[PDB]
Order: C-alpha cells, then structure tokens, then sequence
C-alpha cells in the first residue's frame, strides 16, 4: 500500500558549488606527515551539484514540495545533506527500482536501521512519516510507504534498537551528513562523516575526508537511485493521505564521481587536512 | 499603554507628545519541573533509629546519595525538641535538591546542645565538634533519655576535656596523648598536672534535664551549584521548548524561554553563568541536554498621544518588531506566531524606527509634530 | 531605561517590592528623556539652519574651482559627498538603521551580542529623529547656498553672485585687494583644488582625526556595558541573582536580600544617569559651538 | 484592634513550630502563622492539668 | 580546608628530557575527601626497581 | 609509574590519625589511620629473569 | 625477527606516539614501507626501526 | 574585627564599605561638575588669548 | 584615589569583602582620570597657541 502526494507545488531545480567536498580516506592505512598521490573516483573539485532544495512548506501561496525524484547513479554518487530534524532517512539503489529485479533498500527508521536486497515493488512516490500530536507532546512515527511488496530477499541486515529524535525544529541547520556511495566488483561501498553545522541556506564551504564505514557484499547492478524522506503530518494539516501533510525542515545535494588523481595532505596525526584536484586546472 | 502613561505621570490627562512605556512583555503559561531519576527514599531510619551514636569525642560522618529527602516520613514517630536551619529557609526544603550531603552523628549532654551552633564556645564547641562560620546546613537534636541512659551511668559516651588548642570546623581527633599542664613534663602518666584528655558522661535515667543525653544530627549540604544525588519529593513534568515558561531545575527556579544550546558543559557542571553571573543555561537532570535560558521580556514600546482632552486614540510604536509579513515555514505542531505587539490594528506602517500600529500612513510630507523617529512624525487630523 | 527590567527583570516578588521606590524610577526616566530631546535639538541647531533647500546648480563653472568632492554625488544611492562617505565609513557604530527582532536572540548568541544583552536588562537605544539622508540634504542645501550666493544666501533672499566675485568680496573682507584674485585666479583655484584632494587623501589614510566622534560612541557603549556588568554585584547580599534568593529563602528573609540588591541596582542606575547628564552638557556645548561656526 | 486570641494544646517539642516560618507536622497540617504576622505568642507547661 | 582534603588534577602527554615543561592548563575538581584531620607536612611515596 | 602516593598528616607518626594515599599494582587505596610509618617508606618491583 | 598478522620483517620495536584510526592495522612511511604496526592482542602502536 | 566573629563583622563592615563608597561617589561627582566649569573657564581664557 | 586604601587601609578582612563591588572602585578612578587628562589639555589650549 502507498499513496501519491498531490499537493506539491511545481518548482525548478537549484544548482550549487561543490568546492572541496567528497574526499575520503583512500585506504585503511596509517600515513602521517606526508603528501601522497592517489587515484580513484572522486567528486571533482568545484563541480556542479544538483540542489534538491526541499523545504518549501512556507507561504500563503504555499510552495510545499516533497522532493524525492529518481536520479542516475552513473559511476558513483556523492550525496550530502543538511538537516535539523532527521528527515532524510534512506535510499533505494538499483536497476529500474522495480519488482523485476533485486535492488537495495537502506532505511533509517525509528529505533533501527535496516538493509535489505529484494525484488521490491516500489512506490512511485515512496515516503516515511510522523503523525501523532495533541494528546501528549511526544511525536510518534507510524508511516512506512516505500514499497507494497517484496520477495527473494537476501543480505538481510538489522541493526540494534535505539531511540530517534522526531521533533521538528526552528533555527539553523545542525547536522551535516556527508556520504560517498560506490558500486564496484560486488561491493557497495559507503563512506561517511557527521559534522556539526549552523548554516542557513546551502552546503557549507570547507574540507574533511570521509571514513570507510562499511563494505556491503551485494552483487547487484545500480544504475539509478532514489532519496527517501519523511513527512510531517499533524492535526494542524488536515486532508486525506495525499494532501494532509507538510514538508519538513531538510534538504539535500547530489553530485557525481569521476576518475581523478589527487595530492592528499596528511598531517602529523594522519588526518587528511587538504587536497589538490590534479585535473582541476 | 495610554493608561500606563497616565499612571507614570500621576495624571488623568496627558498632553500631546511621545511617551515611553515598559518593555513589551508576555507571561509564562505553564510550569516545567525537572528532577534527576531518583527512586529511593533516604535512610532516615538509619540516621534517626541508629542502635548507636558515636561519642562526641569521635563523631561519625555518613555520606548520603541517590535518594529522596522526604522529611515528612519522620512526622509519624520522631520528635525533635531542637531544630534550626542556617543556609535555607526550612519551608523551601521540598522544592530543592541537595548536594555533597553528609550527616554528622553524635551524643552530647543536654546543656551542651546550645554549643553546636556556629559561633559558640565551650568544651564541646572548642574541643569536640565545631561548625564553620559560614555553615550552610541544618541541625536536628532530641532527648534520647531512654536509649542512651543507664541506671549506673552510661560510660560509653566520651568527650574531650583537654587540648592545647582549639579545633577547626569538622575536625576529629582521637588522640589519647596525655595532656600536659603547668610546664610540668609528663611521660604519659596521670598525676599532678597531667591528665587523661577524655572524660565520661553519666547519663543516668534519674538525672535532671541538663544532664540527660541528646542525639545530634547535623546535615551539611550545598544548594544550586553542582549536580545533586539527593532531592526533595516534588514530582517532575515533561519539558516544553520554545515557549515562555516557569521552571524548576533541581531547585533552581526562574522563568524564560528554553532553547536548545551548543554549549558544552563538563561532566561535573550542572549550571552555567553569563557575563554578569546570571544563570543562562542549564543541564537537564533526566537527559543531559543543554538548554539556554532567554528572558521572556524584550524590546520596547512607545506611545504617540494627541492631547487626551481631544481624543483617547493613540498610536503605538514597537521597537523590536518589523511587521513585514514575510512568508514563513509551517511548523507541524505549532501555528505561526504573531508579532510581539499588544494588538494589530487596521493601519500598520513599517519604518526604521520600528513598526507603528494604529496611525494611518500617507505619502505626503509635512512640518514635524509629535516626532516618532528616523524621518517619521505624526499629527492629529479629521 | 526600563528601570523595572534592570532591577526585577522577570521577577514577581522583586517587582512588587520595587513599587515602593516609585517616583524615583520615574525621575531617572525623566532625566534621560531630557537628554534625548536635547540630542535632536542639537542636531537641528547645527544643520537645519536654513529652510530653503537649494539644489546644486547645473552649472559647475565656479571660476576655476572644482568642489566635486564636497558636493553630493548624484550617482550614489546615498546623498553624501565623496568626503562624507569617507567620514561615515570610518566611524564605527555598533550598527545603524536596523532593528533586532526578539527571535534574533533565541540562541547562544544572546550572551555574546552586547546589543541583545543590553536589551534584556532593560537598556534601549532610541533612534535619531533626523537620518543621514536628511542631514545630507541639509548639508547639500547649505553648499548650494554658499556656492552660489555665498554670504547672501542668508540674512535675506538669496542673490546669485559670480563665484570669482564672491571670492573677491571675501578677499576684500580679509583686507587683500581684489586685484590679487583676478591676477592670480588660476593660482588660487589650483591651490584650492589641490588642498581639497589632500584632505580627502588624508582622510582616506588616517581616521584618527575622527577619534572625537568615535569616542562619543564608545563612551555611551561603555556606560551601558558597565550597567550590565554591575548586575553581578552582591551589595551585601548572599547572591546577586534574584532566583537564588527566591529559591532558598522564604518571603521575610528574601526581602532583606532583595532590598540589598535593589538599592545596589538603583545606585548603578542613578550613577549612570548622572554621568549621562554631565556628558550631555558637554556635547551641548560642542554642538552650540558647531552651530555657531556653521 | 481587630483583636483575636487563638488557643490550643500541643506537645512540648512542638512549641517551636508555632512561630511563622517554621515547618513540621503542626506548622504544616494543624496551625500556621503568616509570614507577616503582627501579633505575639505565649505558651506554658500545663503538666498538672 | 574545613574538613575536606581537596584534590585537583590533570594528566598531560609530554616528551621532555630535563624539567617541568613550560605551558598552561587548568586542573579539574576530581575529588573532595571528607577527612577531618590536621595536615602540616607530607611525604612522597616512590617505588624502587 | 614510579611516583605512586603520598602521606599527609601532623607528625606522620602513630600518635595521631593521618592520610595515606597509594596507587599500588591493580588498585588505589585511601585510608585514614594511626599509622606507624617507616622513616624511609617505599614500594617496589623485583621479579625478573 | 617478527610476524605481525602475517606481515613479516626484522628490526627494532619501540613504543610510538602515532595514533592509528580504529580501522588502521598498519602504517606506511614516506616511501611506502611499513614503519609502524598496531599490535593484535593489545592495541599498542610500535614503530619499527 | 576585634570584637566580632566573621559573620557578624560582615554586617558591620558592609555598612562601612557602602558608606565609604557613597562618600567617594559624591566626591567624584562633584569633581566632574567642577571639571566642567574649569573647562569652560579655560576655553574662554583660550579664546581671549 | 586609592579606593582600596580609603576603605580598607591595611585591613585584610575588609579588603576581601570589598572585592565584590570591584568594578565600581575601578570606575571611580576612571572618572577621575578623565578629569586629570583634561586638566593638562586645558593648560595647553590656553598657553601653547
Ligand atoms: C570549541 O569547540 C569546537 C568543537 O570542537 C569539539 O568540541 C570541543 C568542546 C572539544 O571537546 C574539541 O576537542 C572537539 O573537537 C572547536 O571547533 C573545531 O576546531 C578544530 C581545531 O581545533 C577543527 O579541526 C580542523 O579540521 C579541518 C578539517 O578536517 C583541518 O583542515 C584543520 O587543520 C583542523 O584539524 C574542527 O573542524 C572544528 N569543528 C567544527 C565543527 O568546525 C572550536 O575551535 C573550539 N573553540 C575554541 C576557542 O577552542
Ligand atoms: C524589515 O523587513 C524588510 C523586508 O525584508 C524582508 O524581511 C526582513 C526582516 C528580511 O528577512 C529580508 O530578507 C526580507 O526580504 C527588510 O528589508 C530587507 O533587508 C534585508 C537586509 O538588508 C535585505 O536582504 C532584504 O532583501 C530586504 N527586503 C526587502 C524586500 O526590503 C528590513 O531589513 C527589515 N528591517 C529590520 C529587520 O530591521
Ligand atoms: C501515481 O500515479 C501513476 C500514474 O501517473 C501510477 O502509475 C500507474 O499505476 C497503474 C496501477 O494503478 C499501472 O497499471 C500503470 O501501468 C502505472 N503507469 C505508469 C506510467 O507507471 C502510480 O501507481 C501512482 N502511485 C500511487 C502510490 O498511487
Ligand atoms: C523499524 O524497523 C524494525 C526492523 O524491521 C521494526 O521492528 C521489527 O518488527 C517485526 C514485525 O513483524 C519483527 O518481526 C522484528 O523482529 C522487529 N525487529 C527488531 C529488530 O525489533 C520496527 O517496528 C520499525 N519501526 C517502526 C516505528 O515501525
Ligand atoms: C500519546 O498519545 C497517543 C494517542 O493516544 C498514543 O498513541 C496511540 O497508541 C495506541 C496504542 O496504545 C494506538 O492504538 C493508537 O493508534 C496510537 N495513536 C495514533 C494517533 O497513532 C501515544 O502512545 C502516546 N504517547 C505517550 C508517550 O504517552
Ligand atoms: C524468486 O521468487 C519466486 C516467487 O515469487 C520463485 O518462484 C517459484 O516458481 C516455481 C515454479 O515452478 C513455483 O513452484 C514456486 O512455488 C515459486 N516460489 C515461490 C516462493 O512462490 C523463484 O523461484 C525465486 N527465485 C529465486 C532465485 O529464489
Ligand atoms: C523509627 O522507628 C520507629 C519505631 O520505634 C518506627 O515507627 C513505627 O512504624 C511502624 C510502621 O512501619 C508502625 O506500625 C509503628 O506503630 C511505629 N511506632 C511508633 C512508636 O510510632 C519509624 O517508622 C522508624 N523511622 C524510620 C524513618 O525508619
Ligand atoms: C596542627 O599541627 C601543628 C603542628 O604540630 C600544631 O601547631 C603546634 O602546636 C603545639 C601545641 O600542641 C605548639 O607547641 C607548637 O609550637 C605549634 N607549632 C606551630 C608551627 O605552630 C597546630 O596547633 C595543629 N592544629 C590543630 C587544630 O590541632
Ligand atoms: C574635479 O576633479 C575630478 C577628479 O577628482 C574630475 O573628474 C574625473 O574625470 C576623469 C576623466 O578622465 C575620470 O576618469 C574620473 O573618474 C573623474 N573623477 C570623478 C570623481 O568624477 C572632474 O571633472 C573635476 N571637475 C571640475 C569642475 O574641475
Ligand atoms: C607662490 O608659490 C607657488 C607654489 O607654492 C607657485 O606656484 C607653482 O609654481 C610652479 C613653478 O615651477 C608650478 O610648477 C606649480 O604648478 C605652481 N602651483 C600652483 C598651485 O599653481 C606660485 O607661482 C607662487 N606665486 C607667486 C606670486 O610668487
Ligand atoms: C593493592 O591493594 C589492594 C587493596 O588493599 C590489595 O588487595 C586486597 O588484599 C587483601 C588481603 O588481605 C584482601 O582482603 C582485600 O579484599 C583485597 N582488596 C581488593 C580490592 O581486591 C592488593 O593485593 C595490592 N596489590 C599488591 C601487588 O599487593
Ligand atoms: C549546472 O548545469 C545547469 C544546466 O542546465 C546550469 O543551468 C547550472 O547553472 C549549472 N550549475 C553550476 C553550479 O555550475
Ligand atoms: C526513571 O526512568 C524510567 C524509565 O527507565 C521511568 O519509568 C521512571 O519514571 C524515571 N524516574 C523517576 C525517578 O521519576
């Protein structure tokens, strides 16, 4: 069971400057006090990043948009997001993103993280969501409408129980979540870093390198992917399942990796502090 | 605002002009009460129903933690003739948390009860037990004349009579080094000018009141400056963010707006302070989140008044409000808030001096009267 | 100053006790108001001297003289001259022409932002009646007046006079024969045009000359910052924080501690007002001379 | 003026709880004086009555 | 002080050869020991090899 | 790990109570006792080969 | 002589001050030669000279 | 200080400190007022020079 | 003015209590300094023309 959201305002895409983001530690090797030359698929410096501005809940002539389009994967994906309230929760990676073949679903849902590879019958407009309010002020999560069915499941991974912060917030963005997704020779490699931010409008300028995190032994063909966002629903926004909702306070960015060579600078503690994109100019 | 002007000026008539009023204020709507996750009751039985108390000579010190200071549990059967608090009004005990809490315990003679208080002198105050000048705790004592008394005398209770100097606060000294007197050298042997430093109490059940034994409990503690492991019986509530509220955080009360912070308190810091020593952030006792506390009152207001002998209409200028109807986001739970104004009327004009509500705006220009500020003036017209 | 907020900000028990020192809270406000009124009057006396607001003539042929860095630059969004933009850009104000909103302090920033911290303790700043643009219009008018009519733009109807003649008359005034101006008209114009550029270059280079104006600004800021810092004093009280007093003490004991803090806070405000009044007298004297010199 | 006399019997250890500002089972549940009490308090040991 | 033996401390990595390093840090509260004794002198305890 | 402890007290002798703080192998012990201290106290490690 | 998780070689093992990330078992010098390892039983870092 | 213990002495000292500060504040204020007058005189004298 | 000496001349207990309203003691001297500076400027304006 799923529903198409029908109240979205039709708005154009935005684009931004990647600066020096998308760098990651090339291997599990300790190096220090050295400049090192390597080669891999990296987000190019000063690349063209598509900006999925997704907080359009505002205005009398409301611009509500819940942007969850299917994007190409190409040679690997640079993904980044800025959020204040845990809205950007997952991804779908696959061929057609349909029931005909196996595909990868990664979702950070309330209390756990689940990764599965199945022949999923995905929704054209998938979403997660939080609704409960009024009787007590705690927010409660209850909606999961990503796929209607699934079969032939493999690589079933379930993480450990935890608690999640669901309350919506005002103010600036607080959490920068930067990732690199690659699909090479049977592995779906994911690199990441979580950095505190206090920005208002767009990807912050700055540099850091992402850590290895995980290697998933999943033998599938990823050609395209889709971003999974949660909705905010409440007593304050009445309507049926296609209209009674608002966008939450989060937005995201997508760039693409290309083969490049880099000069990476490792400081005295082995931290990459800088880099040169050898093909930039 | 016009009546406020009239009150300020002690008049029922206000001349045409500009008057300042109190800052715009709002009131708190609910109270937030937060205490640490303490499930246990304090060991009142151990402290007040003890089989034995130490002699004053060598008093005991019990540490108290992870419990509720519900003093009312003693109301059914304990009775205390002596009671005095020094660092806190006793009527506040149930709204407070206590920290670094210790209970001193000993037995003294009834006429010596008065020597416990700070600033007192006498053989107990000088040689057996002393409180500091700035003691912040509370003292409890009672007449245990059927517990600590014996027909032939109870000689298990001892006190120091001799010392060469006085004690400092909270010191103990169990030395039995024989006291030497009169510049008469003594090799540990009782005799002329040489005394065993200790003496016993009688405490027979047949003695008069000043000679009956008394049990003394001293509660030494600190308030409002550290994490607490001991707290009163007041129940907690849920916490509400981004609202004007009343609050009680571990005994520290006040009002204001609680917002999430980015301050990083050290593991031992429960409260912070701003540049003029006012608490401006707290660490929540159940979840260790840091919240900044911002006052509810702010901004400023002034009133544009024609003579009151002509009209009772006024226009009001808000110093911290723009009034420009800029599109904003819809919070899922909260409804978009209003301007911090007393009322929004039919005429809203925005200027560099702040937004003005109630005066009509025109595109004309004229000689100034009733000056408002930043290029703007006003007048009364048909 | 919101004399209630400075003493009993957000405190009910304190607020009721403070009602007793009534006419005094009001008296401080009257004194500050009087200063505020004078500050606008001083501005008006110095700049708003002539109600005839003259436009800069379309003719720039004031003999061989330039004056373009003195006159308003019509191509700017401002109505300031080139020299005036430098004067304005060099003096540092905490801010200008902007209102802080309540929501702007709902963050950690409230404790770092002195303007915010002052507002939360009842200290506010009132905007000037005349804006920079209005002053620029007044200086513009005075310049148009003196460039074309000179002495006669005042004390009667403006009369246009050729610029060379205006200076010839000014020279006759000094006691230098008019012959010098005509014989040396080009020299005089070149010396003048050079001198103005030198002042402008001097101003671009060194802002220390403006220290007097910078000091007026800094002194008021310091006085307000002092009032905030003084809030920390105990004045014989157990604690300078009303909430500590209220939390630990019952009413009759809290009252003693509160009275000690109220007296101390009042002394701080009384001192502040007195200093502002003394300073106000000095600024008035400067303004009176400035108006006289204009 | 507006003169009244309140009268009662308590345990001797509880005499100290009569004063305003005190706590205890009598001060909290049986009889209390106000923070701003303007009167005067008298007590004695009726041990033979 | 007044019944307590207060100990503050900090543990910092060094790579020095001869003497106390020059530098600055502040020590943290660590512990408050409720020991009512008179300390007039002290002795340092070292281990032997 | 050679500097392991301190003795704090009056005379550092058996006549009065004093404070002994020692970081020994596997634990930390703090006691206040009427200790009869050694004039030349020490801790030590011996085993090898 | 040594064998650290299959990586062999010879040299002098000294204690290090390098800080390996949780996922880094071995390091490399400026000319890509292992010059430090993380011990597999206790996670100490040793430099190899 | 001789006759009173610290907490009582503190009351007496606070009265004197407040008093002395008020006296100094009065002094400073009067000097500032006089300073304004001397400046005015000096400015007139400078003008006449 | 040595605003400490005026209040707590040669008195330690007083001096410590006096530290609480410390900013004030400083402000009194700042005001006097401003007067003192102006006095030399007045002399210069009148005679050093
Ligand atoms: C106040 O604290 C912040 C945050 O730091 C963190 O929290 C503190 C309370 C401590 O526990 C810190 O140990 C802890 O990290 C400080 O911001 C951070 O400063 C460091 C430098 O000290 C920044 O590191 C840089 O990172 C880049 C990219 O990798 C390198 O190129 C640089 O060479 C350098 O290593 C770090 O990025 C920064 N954090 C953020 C989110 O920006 C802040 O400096 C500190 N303030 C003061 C006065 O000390
Ligand atoms: C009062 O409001 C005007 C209107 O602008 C909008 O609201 C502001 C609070 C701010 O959010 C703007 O970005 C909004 O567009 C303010 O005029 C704006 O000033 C800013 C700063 O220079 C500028 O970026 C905007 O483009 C201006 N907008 C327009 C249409 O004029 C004005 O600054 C506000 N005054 C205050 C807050 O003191
Ligand atoms: C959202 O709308 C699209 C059409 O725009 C739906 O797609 C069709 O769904 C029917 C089944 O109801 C299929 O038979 C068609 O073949 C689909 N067409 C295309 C082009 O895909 C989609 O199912 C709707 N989704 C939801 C959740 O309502
Ligand atoms: C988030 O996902 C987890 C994992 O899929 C959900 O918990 C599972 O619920 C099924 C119900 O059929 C059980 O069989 C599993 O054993 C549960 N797994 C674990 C680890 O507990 C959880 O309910 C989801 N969150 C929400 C809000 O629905
Ligand atoms: C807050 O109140 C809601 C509403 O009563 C609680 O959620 C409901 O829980 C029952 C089961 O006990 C479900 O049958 C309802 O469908 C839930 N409501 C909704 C809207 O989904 C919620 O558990 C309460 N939370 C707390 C912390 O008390
Ligand atoms: C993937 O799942 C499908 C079911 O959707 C499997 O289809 C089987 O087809 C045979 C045909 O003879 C039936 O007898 C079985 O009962 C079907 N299985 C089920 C579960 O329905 C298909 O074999 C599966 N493929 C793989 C690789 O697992
Ligand atoms: C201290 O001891 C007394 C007994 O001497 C306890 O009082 C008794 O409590 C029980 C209930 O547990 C009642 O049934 C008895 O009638 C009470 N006895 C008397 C004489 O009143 C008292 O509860 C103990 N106090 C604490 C704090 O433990
Ligand atoms: C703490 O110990 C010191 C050192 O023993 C005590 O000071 C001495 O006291 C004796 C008398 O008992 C005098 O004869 C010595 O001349 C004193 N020495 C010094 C240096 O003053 C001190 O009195 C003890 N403090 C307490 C509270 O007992
Ligand atoms: C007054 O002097 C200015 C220069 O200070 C003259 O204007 C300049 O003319 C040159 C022509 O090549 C331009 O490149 C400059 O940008 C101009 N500067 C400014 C500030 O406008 C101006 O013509 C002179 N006017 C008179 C009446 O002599
Ligand atoms: C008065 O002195 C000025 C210089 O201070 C003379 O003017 C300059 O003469 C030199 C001759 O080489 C020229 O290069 C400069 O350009 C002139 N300056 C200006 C502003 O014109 C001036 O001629 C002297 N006048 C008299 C009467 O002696
Ligand atoms: C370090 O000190 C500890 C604590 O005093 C010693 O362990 C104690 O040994 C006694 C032997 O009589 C036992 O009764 C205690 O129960 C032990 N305490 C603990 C916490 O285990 C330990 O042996 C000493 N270290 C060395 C090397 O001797
Ligand atoms: C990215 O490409 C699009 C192509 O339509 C262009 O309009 C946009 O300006 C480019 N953005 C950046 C940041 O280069
Ligand atoms: C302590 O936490 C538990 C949940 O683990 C909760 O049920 C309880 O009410 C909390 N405690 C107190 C002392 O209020």
């Amino acid at each position: 069971q799923c529903v198409n959201l029908t109240t979205r305002t039709q708005l154009p895409p935005a684009y931004t400057n990647s600066f020096t983001r998308g760098v990651y530690y090339p291997d599990k090797v300790f190096r220090s006090s050295v400049l090192h030359s390597t080669q891999d698929l990296f987000l190019p410096f000063f690349s063209n990043v598509t900006w999925f501005h997704a907080i359009h809940v505002s205005g009398t002539n409301g611009t509500k948009r819940f942007d969850n389009p299917v994007l190409p994967f190409n040679d690997g994906v640079y993904f980044a997001s800025t959020e204040k309230s845990n809205i950007i929760r997952g991804w779908i990676f696959g061929t057609t993103l349909d029931s005909k073949t196996q595909s990868l679903l990664i979702v950070n849902n309330a209390t756990n993280v689940v990764i599965k590879v199945c022949e999923f019958q995905f929704c054209n407009d998938p979403f997660l969501g939080v609704y409960y309010h009024k009787n007590n002020k705690s927010w409660m999560e209850s909606e999961f409408r990503v796929y209607s069915s699934a079969n032939n499941c493999t690589f079933e991974y379930v993480s450990q129980p935890f608690l999640m912060d669901l309350e919506g917030k005002q103010g600036n963005f607080k959490n920068l979540r930067e990732f690199v997704f690659k699909n090479i020779d049977g592995y779906f490699k994911i690199y990441s870093k979580h950095t505190p931010i206090n920005l208002v409008r767009d990807l912050p300028q700055g540099f850091s390198a992402l850590e290895p995190l995980v290697d998933l032994p999943i033998g599938i063909n990823i050609t395209r992917f889709q971003t999974l966002l949660a909705l905010h629903r409440s007593y304050l926004t009445p309507g049926d399942s296609s209209s009674g909702w608002t966008a939450g306070a989060a937005a995201y960015y997508v760039g693409y990796l290309q083969p490049r060579t880099f000069l990476l600078k490792y400081n005295e503690n082995g931290t990459i502090t800088d880099a040169v994109d050898c093909a930039l100019d | 605002p016009l009546s406020e002007t009239k009150c300020t000026l002690k008049s029922f008539t206000v001349e045409k002009g500009i008057y300042q009023t109190s800052n715009f204020r709002v009131q708190p709507t609910e109270s937030i009460v937060r205490f640490p996750n303490i499930t246990n009751l304090c060991p009142f039985g151990e402290v007040f129903n003890a089989t034995r108390f130490a002699s004053v000579y060598a008093w005991n010190r019990k540490r108290i933690s992870n419990c509720v200071a519900d003093y009312s549990v003693l109301y059914n059967s304990a009775s205390f003739s002596t009671f005095k608090c020094y660092g806190v009004s006793p009527t506040k005990l149930n709204d407070l948390c206590f920290t670094n809490v210790y209970a001193d315990s000993f037995v003294i003679r009834g006429d010596e009860v008065r020597q416990i208080a700070p600033g007192q002198t006498g053989k107990i105050a000088d040689y057996n037990y002393k409180l500091p000048d700035d003691f912040t705790g509370c003292v409890i004592a009672w007449n245990s004349n059927n517990l600590d008394s014996k027909v032939g005398g109870n000689y298990n209770y001892l006190y120091r009579l001799f010392r060469k100097s006085n004690l400092k606060p909270f010191e103990r000294d169990i030395s039995t080094e024989i006291y030497q007197a009169g510049s008469t050298p003594c090799n540990g042997v009782e005799g002329f000018n040489c005394y065993f430093p200790l003496q016993s109490y009688g405490f027979q059940p047949t003695n008069g009141v000043g000679y009956q034994p008394y049990r003394v409990v001293v509660l030494s503690f600190e308030l409002l400056h550290a994490p607490a492991t001991v707290c009163g019986p007041k129940k907690s509530t849920n916490l509400v963010k981004n609202k004007c509220v009343n609050f009680n955080f571990n005994g520290l009360t006040g009002t204001g707006v609680l917002t999430e912070s980015n301050k990083k308190f050290l593991p031992f810091q429960q409260f912070g302070r701003d540049i003029a020593d006012t608490t401006d952030a707290v660490r929540d006792p159940q979840t260790l989140e840091i919240l900044d506390i911002t006052p509810c009152s702010f901004g400023g207001v002034s009133v544009i008044t024609p003579g009151t002998n002509t009209s009772n209409q006024v226009a009001v200028l808000y110093q911290d409000v723009n009034c420009t109807e800029v599109p904003v986001a819809i919070h899922a739970d909260q409804l978009t808030p209003t301007w911090r104004v007393y009322s929004t009327g039919s005429n809203v004009f925005q200027t560099r001096a702040g937004c003005l509500i109630g005066a009509e705006h025109v595109n004309n220009s004229y000689e100034c009267d009733i000056p408002i500020g930043a290029g703007i003036c006003a007048s009364y017209q048909t | 100053v919101d004399c209630t907020m400075y003493i009993c900000g957000d405190s009910t028990e304190c607020s009721n006790l403070l009602l007793q020192y009534g006419s005094f809270c009001t008296q401080l406000n009257r004194a500050l108001t009087g200063i505020a009124v004078e500050q606008d009057k001083n501005t008006q006396e110095v700049f708003a001297q002539v109600k005839q607001i003259y436009k800069t003539p379309p003719i720039k042929d004031f003999g061989g003289f330039n004056f373009s860095q003195i006159l308003p630059d019509p191509s700017k969004p401002s109505k300031r001259s080139f020299i005036e933009d430098l004067l304005f850009n060099k003096v540092t104000l905490a801010d200008a022409g902007f209102i802080k909103q309540y929501g702007d302090c709902l963050g950690d920033i409230a404790a770092r932002d002195l303007i915010c911290a002052q507002k939360f303790n009842g200290l506010t700043v009132l905007p000037p009646l005349l804006t920079d643009e209005m002053i620029a219009q007044y200086t513009s008018a005075l310049l148009a007046g003196t460039i074309t009519s000179g002495w006669t733009f005042g004390a009667g109807a403006a009369l246009q006079i050729p610029f060379a003649m205006q200076m010839a008359y000014r020279f006759n005034g000094i006691g230098v024969t008019q012959n010098v101006l005509y014989e040396n008209q080009k020299l005089i114009a070149n010396q003048f045009n050079s001198a103005i550029g030198k002042i402008q270059d001097s101003l671009s280079s060194t802002a220390s000359a403006l220290g007097k104006l910078q000091d007026v600004v800094n002194q008021n800021a310091q006085a307000l910052n002092t009032l905030v810092k003084q809030l920390s004093s105990n004045f014989g009280a157990i604690s300078s924080v009303l909430n500590d007093i209220l939390s630990r003490l019952d009413p009759p004991e809290a009252e003693v501690q509160i009275d000690r803090l109220i007296t101390g806070r009042l002394q701080s405000l009384q001192t502040y007002v007195t200093q502002q009044l003394i300073r106000a007298a000095e600024i008035r004297a400067s303004a009176n001379l400035a108006a006289t010199k204009m």
